[PDB]
């Protein structure tokens, strides 16, 4: 039988992003917002009728080097990113070892194919304001590490995987899923 | 004898006056009477009463009735007839003048003691009619939304389908009451206040109007308690007035609180009048 | 549920009767000397207006403004038990720091403030406190009726004089020598009120600062700020 | 082995728990009567030059300076629990020495220091202390919050007021009769940091004397010689 | 009755303020609210953690990237390919500016608010490479003695026969961790200050380098961490980079220490920028 | 509730400093550490010696 956990539960390709030869130490290869990056119309048509979720997230990332290409992520997470104080949002594209402090996983392409990382809700609001859409409760991030290093210049493609675990609804209600 | 002291010192605190802001604690004052002791007994019962009159439990739980309206023949099929936001800073006019703010009712003028409330809200509703008028409405509750975006242009009510809703057949019942819960990402909401209509440092303060939920008011009021029609009030014209009046009364819910007590949002007074 | 108070706020509180414990002020006086109504719970008189340059809101205290006590006494119909006092200087006046507080209870004098004038009231209950010294000064006054049960801002009449059985029959004599004085209280240990009747004739505060009359906010309240800064 | 912290130092330290407890000095003012608030955590914002004839660093606070207390926040994103206020006069006013610290919660009053106007906040929370008698002020304050976790440096918006939720919507009226005075905190007993982040962004303290643009070093900070002399 | 006081004199004590300077004792506060006990439960877990988050021992412990380098066909038998003074006060240039102090490490921030020091360091390399490089590296600890002092005139390690040495074979492994003990005739090593380049009362303070170990230096830190190479990185430039990068971490070991806090070495801001 | 003090008044003295010339007592200092505690072991030997050196003896 089925339930509206299951989808959110589902796990969604969320984008391929590209690391190239070029990008350098700390580029930012993306900053995905939690809940904003999983929002899709799936997502959106399950969650509607509701004042709000709370949730941790699973996420995957994809990443097939060949066995010549060698280099090293990072894929990190940061809370409330809306209402950090910006010095450190800042520190963090500054430089790679305040990414390397936070809640991270690294990932060296010439051993690992892939790599999870789960992340709890945390917030002063118990959960996600689906209407008033009120901060997104953090946000992954993952920057160079390592610079990709072929002989010749190349490009890698870079998948994101995700989905929800220990899911929890508001209450139910006539007011609409924040656009 | 009269030997050197061995009692060591201790280090002390001068403070004029203590736990002067608390409930708790030991009052050093002098006390007037011959008596140091001079208490009085806790008299029982007292006014009449046992019940503890003075316990927030049994103040909140007090009706206030707060509003009326109307359902009559006219009424059609989903039309709104009545909105509330869900919050216990409920006010009415005062009758001498006609300031904005207004005169609190109990349940406002208690809770405005505080600055932080919580819990669900007994509200409770009265069909004064007769046996022979004969219809329906549904009380509806919409958590996180505001009374304007309850209702489609024409008055309608919208997504009826997504909330608890309280049919009432009037053939049979004359009265109804229910409890809405507290809804809230945040543990405690704030007893409204009156906000400046004006542009500093002029100021008229005017009572909020929560017609829309968004991070203005969403941590004033939980959400917008609607009653619509589903029938036209039917009856017959020929005996019977073919609208009738439904009356609104508020009480706080068991799990009610409040807390942080401070400036009160009202102020208390002998008489009210107009400057001559 | 009481996790959200032990979650949030720290504490939880269940009775006005907690909450009147707590010392608000009620009234300033500029008399050294001064015979205060100790269980007058009186609230002003109110008074407003839209006309251009007027005032808005305007406030005739009988016996003073409404402390804690008093705002929450409105509610009530009748009280019993007994009440605390604080006071205030204006001035810590080294080589004459002391206060009297002093049980006053003249049977012909009346149940409002006034300066004292008597000076043949010998023999009364008299406290004493150090200006200098303790900042504050801090009292405790028993009930001290004729009856069990007292009422809520009884109207005083012209020669109730001070025998109104509807009272506690006592006052307080202030001698003090700071020219201005800052009077509180609150409620003491073995009070409580009565008979619960509704909301009472009242008006919000945050609207004492209106002036869209352009004739500026004049209404002021016995503060502490307000009375050190003078 | 536990040897040389019982040998040498004398104490052994684990937490910064532990620190955050010391008061250090926050910010000074020179106003009678002043609204501050209280759980701001913000730092100053800072200005390097390497130019001749100008002052190489500067300093921007918006809410003060850092305390211990900040200095350690910065490295987490949230807070819960309450904390502590230290108090120190410019002026022993014999006459009129005391203190107001004052529980601020005006609804529409906006998060960041300003000199205080209302005259009408009557019967809020009320401490008392003696400067004459008691150097110093010392102050307890409740988490008091809407909710059970809270943001470090929550950007404040212009009518973010005092209701944000993102703090507790609490700040203090403190009303003296020193003309100067200086502000200090540490955390309270149940206060607790969260989310460690990293390092914050930061530069060297010792190196605020410097002054190779010949241009001499203006910027100081609140420590307790730098306001008693004056 | 009234009777006279038999209790005996106490001699006392006048302070201002007790404990201001202490995490031990009990303050003297007023509390602001009602309830003069009113504390808040220590929620658990916090911020989705139940590990204490403000221990030192859990903070020095988080890894503090610090320091790369290269290792290439270039590079030669004995050839040093990187260096570092042992000790805490590791840091990083600011981005917005160029000041000379630097943008504190985790750690160095952290160890800043304290004097003293002592304890293991463990430091943590990764060698971003392919199967198909192969090279060996012997990374080795150096202590009473700085990073000039390591290497001859060629760059070529001194006297590595006389240490710990660490051997690492790329065919196999691509990285690398190890404890570098404390090591001093002191109990306690000094957390590294900047020093005063210019002479009083000019002032431009700079960070210390610690090219060579005496004692202008001898007590900021146990030694030098150096990382020999042996073999070139042989690898086919065919298909692979002949060229790689080594990641540097460091966190503090189980045994590290540090006390004596007061004014920091490390001051905190909300945004840095250059002067008009 | 906030009951009347019942607690009786003490006789107090006012010193500036005791035991100042005193090896016995207890010194009523701040202290600098940031544990009111602070006290460092009595390390034994001390010099070479368990010998106390400081004795008259």
């Amino acid at each position: 039988t089925h339930s509206i956990i299951d989808f959110l539960e589902r796990p969604q390709f969320i984008g391929s992003f590209l690391w190239n030869t070029s990008d350098i130490e700390n580029k930012e290869i993306f900053s995905l917002k939690l809940p904003d990056a999983l929002m899709s119309p799936m997502i959106r048509e399950k969650l509607s009728g509701f004042t709000s979720f709370s949730a941790s997230t699973v996420f995957h990332i994809q990443v097939n080097a060949h066995p010549f290409q060698c280099g090293r992520l990072v894929l990190a997470a940061v809370p409330v990113p809306d209402i950090l104080p910006l010095h450190r949002l800042n520190m963090l594209s500054f430089d790679v070892s305040n990414v390397i402090t936070l809640p991270h996983v690294q990932l060296d392409i010439s051993k690992e194919t892939e790599v999870l990382l789960k992340i709890p809700y945390v917030s002063p609001f118990v959960q996600y304001d689906l209407v008033t859409k009120f901060t997104p409760w953090a946000a992954f991030l993952a920057h160079v590490y390592a610079p990709l290093n072929t002989p010749s210049a190349a490009s890698l493609q870079v998948n994101v995987f995700a989905h929800f675990e220990d899911i929890k609804l508001g209450f139910p209600t006539s007011a609409i899923v924040a656009q | 004898s009269k030997p050197l002291t061995t009692i060591p010192p201790t280090i002390v605190v001068q403070r004029p006056s203590q736990y002067f802001n608390n409930a708790d604690g030991v009052d050093q004052g002098l006390p007037l009477s011959l008596k140091y002791g001079n208490e009085v007994i806790l008299k029982t019962p007292f006014a009449g009463t046992s019940s503890d009159e003075m316990a927030l439990e049994y103040v909140l739980k007090i009706p206030n009735y707060f509003s009326r309206f109307k359902y009559s023949s006219t009424s059609l099929p989903k039309q709104v007839l009545w909105t509330s936001p869900v919050h216990p800073q409920i006010i009415r006019n005062h009758v001498t003048v006609v300031d904005a703010p207004g005169q609190p009712t109990l349940l406002a003028y208690a809770t405005g003691f505080f600055k932080y409330w919580r819990g669900g809200l007994v509200y409770t509703f009265r069909f004064v009619k007769t046996n022979y008028h004969s219809g329906r409405v549904q009380i509806t509750f919409h958590p996180f939304v505001g009374y304007d975006d309850v209702m489609d242009s024409d008055g309608k009510i919208v997504r009826d389908e997504y909330v608890y809703r309280v049919v009432v057949d009037l053939r049979d019942q004359t009265e109804a009451t229910l409890v809405v819960p507290f809804t809230s990402l945040t543990p405690y909401k704030v007893c409204a206040d009156v906000f400046n209509s004006a542009n500093r440092p002029k100021y008229n303060y005017e009572p909020r109007d929560f017609k829309v939920y968004d991070n203005t008011t969403d941590q004033f009021f939980t959400g917008t308690l609607c009653v619509s029609a589903l029938t036209p009030l039917v009856s017959s014209s020929a005996v019977v007035s073919s609208t009738i009046d439904v009356l609104v009364e508020v009480k706080a819910s068991d799990d009610f609180e409040v807390a942080v007590p401070n400036t009160p949002l009202w102020l208390p007074v002998d008489s009210l009048t107009e400057r001559p | 549920d009481e996790q959200p108070s032990q979650e949030c706020i720290g504490e939880r509180i269940l009775s006005f009767s907690e909450l009147i414990k707590r010392n608000s002020w009620r009234y300033v006086s500029d008399e050294k000397s001064l015979i205060y109504p100790a269980y007058a719970f009186d609230n002003p008189a109110a008074m407003y207006t839209a006309a251009d340059k007027l005032p808005v809101w305007t406030l005739t205290p009988r016996s003073g403004f409404p402390t804690l006590l008093t705002s929450i006494g409105a509610m009530y119909a009748f009280y019993r038990g007994g009440i605390r006092l604080k006071i205030v200087p204006g001035v810590a006046d080294q080589p004459k720091p002391l206060v009297e507080v002093a049980l006053f209870t003249m049977q012909d004098q009346g149940y409002i403030i006034k300066a004292n004038d008597y000076s043949t009231d010998f023999c009364s209950s008299n406290i004493y406190e150090n200006f200098v010294t303790k900042g504050i000064a801090e009292v405790q006054t028993p009930y001290y009726s004729r009856v069990n049960t007292s009422v809520v801002s009884a109207p005083v009449l012209y020669n109730a004089g001070n025998i109104s059985p509807l009272m506690p029959n006592v006052m307080y004599k202030i001698t003090s020598n700071s020219s201005n004085i800052l009077l509180g209280h609150s409620a003491a240990d073995d009070f409580r009120f009565g008979f619960l009747l509704g909301a009472p004739l009242a008006i919000s505060a945050t609207a004492l600062r209106d002036n869209f009359t352009g004739s500026s906010a004049t209404v002021s309240l016995p503060t502490f700020s307000n009375f050190y800064l003078s």
